[PDB]
RNA sequence: AGUAAACUGAGAGUAGAGUGCUUAGUUGAACAGGGCCCUGAAGCGCGUACAAAGUGUACUGAGUGCACUUGGAC
RNA sequence: GGACCUGGCGGUGCUUCAAUCCCUCUAGAGGAGCCUGUUCUGUAAUCGAUAAACCCCGAUCAACCUCACCACCUCUUGCUCAGCCUAUAUACCGCCAUCUUCAGCAAACCUGAUGAAGGCUACAAAGUAAGCGCAAGUACCCACGUAAAGACGUUAGGUCAAGGUGUAGCCC
């Protein structure tokens, strides 16, 4: 079993992009999806200054170069977790995209929580679910702001429980605690659909590669 | 058993420190992936602070030399009727055509700004552009 | 407040059994009778003697099996026989159990002039029905 | 766990075979109802509560599903919406949302199931606001020109909201008649109404006016036949027993109305039922309560 | 108490003067509210201004709503005028005593 | 509301002993709409307190006069 | 001394309220007699109960007995490996009353830069809560109503005279 675990789990870590995620998107594709349209300068959150390319008529523009790098890293990490068969949970309280996110989660097999977030669903997970419950190994915040324009409590709870968080952070979000922030636009339907497709493809590719490598190992 | 002090260090920092301590029996699932591919910034907690003094937001506004031409064209002729088809990335409007013709006219050698503007208007009229005047 | 045959709530550390957890009003609805005889039936007699026998037998068994009975004692009066069914802990030695069983059988039988049988069911511990 | 449930399934099958052997019934054709009958006989219990009595059923019916752990051996929850905490409820909400989207793209008989009904259906614990949300979504689904393919699903949440015509028997002489019965307070009455008659109404072998010396009771007797305008068209024989005079009058009236139903048209029967002739009276004396003089008369409040 | 009676009289006069003009509000002025009396609670915790009601129910409701919305402004106006150094919260109460007399006279007619 | 009211039986207990108690049954209605002073329960809330206020200045015998502050309310 | 947090209080008004606070319907108590309980007087001569939550109450009940009272007389290891109806309910168990004609009580868990403290928003914003209780379930004749149930606490509430019992004291 030692040979199995090594050759399976540690092999992908050797290559920078084992899942070839970089081909899933291009700066041009992000620009078409409008990932780069932020909120007004007044709504800007201080910590998003490094990621904001500039202001155009008091409208922030997110540096798509930084977004491309961050998205590369985040998709790679998500694919790695999927390959390692961890539990991925998509969280977002944007009722406009709740249905899409739920369907994407069902399609990719990973789980989703778009509805109201009961207090302590992570901190008090053992009592709310059971002593043996397995907690999500990775979270993906399609929207990091709750419906009252405040950081989703899930972000802080995940930071507490030490569950890594990929997160689409808008120009008014607070990326301080998100492990893998992806500066971008969380409001454009095109941008959200692009994010959902990218994550679904990454998870599917990771799982299929996992199955293929497992079969390769077992046949020999 | 993982430390629940999210305001102290990062998840990676706390997990690594606890593992080194031996309190954590084994590294969690994601620790190896994080170590192999750390994010550009360590996710350390940090409280936002409101600028008070002469310190300013370093976000620079976006402008271009052609913004002058665009502003003047809007002032003289308004938005006209060629509504923006924002979906086509290669879309070019009447203002864009005026900007291009102004740029090539400047490149010709003509340098006076007002002469460039008026001659660009006349040249586009010759090209057939309906440069309707706003006022 | 009704103080009768009820276990008052506590911090939750007080284990209690089926009988102790059920209050009187539930009788004949959730819990049956710990003594089954025909004395109290309509038109019958000797209810007082059946009650006296029940009380004496219960006290006798409680004193005979100190810290051994893990549940109340169920009495059945078929014909003229008597059956005492008990739930006992598996703490006392089997030899002692058998000797006490035979002795009580014979003594009660001679005392009340009727055959008596004792049936013990053993458990590792008193059956907790909830904690109060 | 699932293995535990499978073991209980095997044990229950073996116990079923034991029971079939004990009762001599073919185990292959031995059914759940037969098991029920046999266990009832073999373990006579006198408890009023159907739940407090013994039971030997399939583990499926016996055990509570207890939400089935929700995570397999690996630990991955089965339901994609599992982490919500109300996975079935939110699955249903998502499904209704999808159906509403599909319908939007394309374009005194019942009610809704109560919140407890829905909770049992979803084996989940909901809230009042959750029930309101679900019901409002369902109502929108109705209003959205729900076709058969959608109305079929909706009826899964709908809940739907006539006097029996007794046979017309015949005497030895071939004269037709109808027999019926009715009880009021402590009185009981059996009334035979003949298809044709001259209005004679013999009670306990006695003429009605003689037996009921009170014009109020006479009016009670007359009420049904007057209502259907069949006075003097039926001969009636009423045997009453028990209770006081008014109770006897009510019982006879009820019995006569029921018997006359068989002879009056269905619309007439419905009219009588609406009036109240054919509705058994639930008003009965309320038992005296200890510590109070009457069913509600509290003893004179001392001071 | 004589002091309470004098306070009631002064407050009634002051409130009538206030309502005589659009000072509180043009909307309130247009309603032409008439005050039946003013009563101060024994502890000086409140001042009830009893205003005569009209026959129209919608008009009564609208007048009540406007009066409730303008009570605080009226209190401030009084305390600014110094008609009373301290004025408790003002509560507007509907008055319907005259309905009995009106309908009596209608029937008796 | 088969409620009140009225009436009539039965039972517990004793040797006996109630107009007491318990219980069964019979006939069997009237109002049900107003308000909150009185009781109590709430919310809106207010103000008490235990576990308008003040500074300066002057008269008078605690108030007043003038100015100032909110370390008060609107 | 400064700045804060919580509990208590009004002889605190406005608005909602309640066989249901007042009116509204019916039937009654008080006025007369008698039955009956209690208090004061009396008695050589009965204990307890004592505003709602005592007052045909402990008592489903006193001519002796009952009886624990008074008077008188009599007995001394005493029916009991004695006994005690003698104090202590302000030690308790046991059984109850009152709100309750309530619905809340709640352990165990999880923000204030980890202070006392706090934990609400459904187009939801940190609460979850086992368990107890209401509820639900059950008896009666329904699915109704009445019964039954009625948690934690409130009055040092009562009951040592149902019985048991800590404590006090008597044993010619
Ligand atoms: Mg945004």
């Amino acid at each position: 079993s030692t040979d199995f675990n090594d050759k399976i789990l540690n092999e992908p870590l050797k290559h920078s992009d084992f899942f070839n995620v970089k081909e899933l998107f291009s700066v041009r594709s992000l620009f078409d999806a409008r990932v780069h349209l932020g909120h007004k300068a007044g709504c800007r959150h201080r910590f998003m200054e490094p990621y904001i390319f500039g202001s155009r008529l008091d409208h922030d523009i997110i540096d798509l170069e930084q977004t491309a790098t961050h998205l590369q890293l985040a998709l790679n990490f998500t694919a790695h977790m999927a390959y390692r068969k961890g539990i991925i949970l998509f969280i977002s309280r944007n009722r406009q995209f709740s249905y899409l996110i739920e369907n994407m989660a069902r399609d990719c097999g990973e789980y989703a929580h778009t509805r109201y977030f009961r207090g302590g669903m992570l901190t008090n997970a053992r009592l709310l679910f059971g002593p043996t419950v397995r907690l999500p190994d990775l979270i993906i915040f399609l929207h990091t702001l709750n419906n009252i324009f405040e950081p989703h409590v899930a972000v802080r709870d995940a930071a507490k429980m030490n569950i890594p968080t990929v997160g689409i952070v808008d120009t008014n979000c607070n990326p301080c605690l998100i492990t893998y922030p992806v500066p971008g636009n969380d409001d454009s339907p095109l941008a959200v659909h692009l994010y959902c497709r990218l994550f679904q493809t990454a998870i599917t590719r990771a799982k299929e590669k996992r199955q293929q490598v497992e079969a390769l190992y077992r046949l020999q | 058993a993982g430390s629940r002090l999210e305001t102290v260090g990062s998840i990676f920092s706390r997990t690594r420190d606890l593992v080194r301590a031996g309190v954590l029996k084994e590294k969690p699932l994601w620790f190896d992936v994080y170590d192999a591919f750390p994010p550009l910034r360590e996710p350390v907690f940090q409280r936002p602070r409101v600028r008070y003094g002469k310190a300013k937001a370093p976000i620079q506004d976006i402008w271009y030399h052609e913004d002058r031409i665009r502003a003047k064209f809007y002032s003289v002729y308004g938005s006209g009727q060629r509504a923006f088809d924002l979906f086509n990335p290669n879309f070019k409007s009447t203002c864009q055509r005026f900007v291009e013709k102004y740029t090539e006219l400047q490149k010709l050698g003509e340098t006076d700004e007002e002469k460039l503007f008026v001659e660009t208007g006349k040249a586009l009229l010759a090209e057939g552009v309906i440069l309707r005047r706003v006022g | 407040k009704n103080r009768a045959a009820r276990v008052r709530v506590s911090k939750g550390d007080k284990p209690v059994t089926y009988e102790e957890a059920h209050a009187p009003h539930y009788i004949a609805h959730r819990k049956g009778w710990l003594s089954l005889h025909t004395g109290n039936l309509d038109g019958e007699d000797h209810a007082a003697e059946r009650t006296v026998e029940d009380v004496f037998l219960r006290k006798f068994m409680w004193g005979t099996f100190p810290g051994c009975l893990a549940d109340q004692l169920v009495l059945k009066r078929r014909g003229n026989q008597l059956e005492i069914c008990a739930v006992v802990l598996r703490q006392l030695s089997p030899h002692k159990y058998y000797f006490l069983v035979g002795y009580s059988e014979t003594l009660l039988s001679y005392f009340y002039k009727c055959p008596v049988r004792l049936h013990l069911q053993t458990v590792p511990s008193k059956v907790v029905y909830k904690y109060l | 766990t699932e293995d535990f449930i499978k073991k209980q399934i095997e044990e229950f099958n073996i116990g079923k075979r034991h029971l079939a052997n004990m009762m001599g019934e073919d185990p292959e054709t031995f059914t759940q109802e037969d098991i029920d009958r046999a266990i009832a006989y073999l373990f006579p219990s006198g408890l009023f509560e159907k739940r407090a009595r013994p039971v030997m059923k399939h583990p499926e019916q016996i055990f509570p599903r207890q939400r089935a752990i929700q995570w397999g051996e690996d630990g991955r929850p089965f339901h994609y919406l599992f982490y919500t905490g109300k996975q079935s409820y939110y699955s249903l909400m998502h499904d209704v949302y999808g159906m509403l989207l599909n319908l939007e793209k394309h374009q005194i008989g019942s009610r809704w199931l109560i919140k407890e009904e829905l909770e049992e259906m979803l084996v989940e614990k909901l809230s009042d606001l959750d029930y309101m949300q679900f019901i409002r979504l369902l109502e929108k689904l109705l209003t959205s020109q729900c076709g058969a393919a959608e109305e079929e699903f909706v009826q899964r949440f709908r809940r739907s909201v006539k006097q029996l015509i007794e046979p017309v028997q015949y005497d030895e002489q071939g004269m037709a008649f109808s027999k019926s019965e009715g009880k009021r307070k402590t009185a009981k009455a059996e009334a035979i109404v003949y298809k044709h008659g001259s209005g004679r109404i013999k009670v306990n072998g006695i003429d009605y006016q003689l037996y009921f010396p009170i014009t109020q009771d006479r009016e009670q007797l007359m009420f049904p036949f007057h209502f259907v305008d069949r006075l003097g068209k039926h001969d009636v024989t009423c045997t009453v027993s028990g209770g006081g005079r008014s109770a006897q009058a009510g019982a006879i009236r009820l019995a006569m109305a029921k018997a006359l139903c068989s002879f009056v048209t269905e619309d007439e029967v419905e009219w009588m039922r609406q009036a109240g002739l054919l509705t058994t009276d639930p008003r009965v004396r309320e038992r005296k309560k200890p510590g109070q003089e009457g069913a509600r008369r509290k003893f004179t409040w001392k001071k | 108490h004589a002091r309470l009676r004098a306070l009631n009289g002064l407050l009634y006069k002051a409130l009538t003067d206030l309502l005589c003009t659009p000072e509180v509000s043009q909307e309130l002025y247009d309603l032409n509210v008439e005050l039946s009396k003013v009563s101060l609670t024994p502890d000086f915790s409140a001042c009830r201004a009893y205003w005569k009601t009209t026959l129209s129910a919608e008009q009564n409701a609208h007048m009540e709503a406007v009066l409730q919305r303008s009570a605080a402004h009226m209190r401030h106006l009084l305390m600014s005028q110094q008609t009373l150094r301290n004025v408790p919260p003002i509560v507007f109460v509907q008055d319907k005593g005259n309905a009995a007399l009106a309908e009596l006279d209608q029937l008796l007619a």
